[PDB]
């Protein structure tokens, strides 16, 4: 029932081209959220300061 | 109990808010402190499961 | 970016942390096994 409710309604806003509705936004790739702050493995004694 | 879905929640968000508001005030590292809230949580869970 | 230098690397240091952790855990289990007996 839920997958059909979403399919029926996803189509309703798809075929309505002009109006704007917020869609799901996902990150570009498998990367950390801030490359200027931290990496993938994080040191227990600190990044910049002890 | 595989039917449980494990994910982020509101109270966890509030705790992370408090942790950032504490690490920014004290000039501490927000994520390294989390690496110690986890190293202590492993102790806590092992002791609780043991007894 | 730029990382502060450490004497211990990440895997070495987490090995030491988990070892001290397991030592504390084992000491607590041994103490608890000592109680409820005498
Ligand atoms: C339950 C977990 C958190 C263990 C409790 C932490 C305490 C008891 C112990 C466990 C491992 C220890 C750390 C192991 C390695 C180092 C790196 C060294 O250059 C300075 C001391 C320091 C930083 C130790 C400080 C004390 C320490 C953090």
């Amino acid at each position: 029932g839920v997958p059909i409710s979403i399919l029926i309604m996803v189509l309703v806003d798809f075929f309505i081209q002009d109006t704007y509705t917020q869609k799901l936004s996902v990150p570009d790739g498998f990367k950390v959220s801030n490359s200027s702050a931290r990496g993938w493995v994080i040191h227990p004694l600190g990044l910049r300061s002890e | 109990q595989p039917l449980l879905v494990v994910g982020f929640s509101g109270p966890l968000l509030v705790f992370e808010e408090a942790f950032f508001s504490f690490c920014e005030t004290n000039g501490l590292e927000y994520i390294v402190g989390r690496v110690w809230i986890g190293f202590w949580l492993i102790l806590l869970v092992v002791l609780v499961v043991a007894f | 970016r730029v990382q502060l230098a450490h004497h211990f690397s990440e895997p070495e240091i987490t090995l030491i942390i988990f070892g001290v952790m397991a030592g504390v855990i084992g000491t607590i289990l041994l103490i608890s096994y000592g109680i409820r007996r005498l």
